[PDB]
């Protein structure tokens, strides 16, 4: 049965979730109860660029994910088209959600052009850089900017090139 | 009273590739990494630590082609396992 | 013939702290972050695989004081487990 | 027993090391013959600085890691106080030692000063920077710099402050 909540995503037997407990004792992150647990999540997605290319086929990431973020028990925020300072603006109020407090974790997904040094915001070129860095992302998610996520997982997904390279070498067989 | 709390503690970043080099994409299909995940997710959520399930995302795309990437873990600091135990 | 392989993987960093933040140092005793991560090799490399002993050893900085620091675990592209097998 | 060459590092038991290959199949990695195998480590570590103050201490360190890499089946070699581009000359001729070629894995050890850009070389100072930086060695030791260890597991541990900050926040209890 895949018509539920959980979709394609393979349940988790509770004869087995218990056995989970016995692998490793209190080295597993406190999940809170079904019932009253306000869970978020956040895609933020570039898929048409002032200058850069078209990101043809973003679309079916962005349900992908936001179907199996939902599975996963997560209310899913989409974002889309944004600057690297829309991002930040955008990061700083999910940072700022109340249902944090009621939460044990979080997931972040960004998918848009990236370079070696960040990823792209809508308005990026050479000329006029637009770019979001990784050290933003964890400074407006850690315990000085989002209290509320202190001491709960914050998952964080990164979709673009991180420069230009094929990423490859030859050798002999 | 105040109590001390690390600044940046139970982080973790799965990026589609290793420093300098592309990532893919595929104009009907999506991105790889992205698909790939779900995929992963999908069948290891149940069993595995989300750690686990980045490993095993990187463990497909060892035998690389014609577009090759590899998926790369950043700035992880959890201190425990996370696990998502789907339907709970 | 030629086959194409990654240019980066198999790789595993552990830094001390953080970033933008201090490592610590006793004058007689060492680095915190290195005697910490002797420590749980000496005790788990037996058991478990390097990536798990580093969360154990992020584990054990947890709970801060005077001095507070917290290891990271920087660009990883293993694709498998590592274990030591030690006495192997 | 402890005097053995493993010394404080506790054994693998062969019914733990086969219940090991059991709990994950092919997704280990293939550890060599003792018998043939040339296994190297490398720890550099800078302790005399010609501005920066001394990192009193340090010897522990070297004493702590080289005793453990070795019990582990590593060749331990040990080098200290060197500039950034020593360092780089260093690492360079680690990853041309024809060792690894008969080896399954391997060790990075750093231990210096570091700031947020790097690891210090001994004759760093504010004014004239010598920074050796983490995209340095992975550069240095991936499949096109170091085609003898493509496939086996690189591990890099690096001793050092990453900034000035204490990295705490403070919380009501």
């Amino acid at each position: 049965t895949s018509s539920g909540s959980e979709g394609n995503v393979k349940l988790c037997s509770l004869e087995e979730a218990q056995r989970i407990w016995k692998q490793k004792s209190a080295e597993i992150y406190p999940i809170m109860d079904k019932s009253s647990r306000t869970r978020l999540a956040l895609i933020i997605c570039n898929e048409e660029f002032d200058s850069i290319p078209r990101r043809t086929g973003a679309e079916v990431d962005i349900t992908g994910m936001t179907m199996l973020l939902q599975n996963l028990g997560y209310s899913v925020d989409v974002k889309k088209n944004l600057t690297a300072s829309d991002m930040t603006t955008e990061l700083e109020a999910f940072a700022h959600r109340p249902e944090h407090k009621t939460s044990d974790s979080t997931f972040l997904v960004f998918m848009s052009h990236g370079i070696r040094e960040g990823i792209c915001g809508k308005k990026h070129s050479e000329q006029v850089p637009d770019i979001l860095q990784l050290n933003a992302i964890f400074n407006m998610l850690n315990t000085k900017n989002c209290p509320s996520l202190k001491d709960k997982p914050k998952v964080i997904i990164i979709q673009a090139c991180r420069g230009d390279s094929p990423g490859v070498v030859w050798f002999k067989d | 009273a105040i109590k001390k709390a690390h600044i940046e503690k139970d982080f973790i970043a799965f990026c589609s590739s290793t420093p300098d080099n592309v990532s893919w994409r595929h104009p009907t299909m999506g991105s790889v990494f992205i698909g790939r995940l779900i995929e992963h997710m999908q069948e290891y959520a149940c069993s595995c630590d989300v750690e686990e399930i980045f490993r095993k995302v990187r463990f497909s795309f060892e035998q690389p082609d014609g577009r090759a990437q590899m998926p790369t873990t950043e700035r992880v600091t959890l201190t425990r396992c996370f696990y998502l135990f789907p339907g709970h």
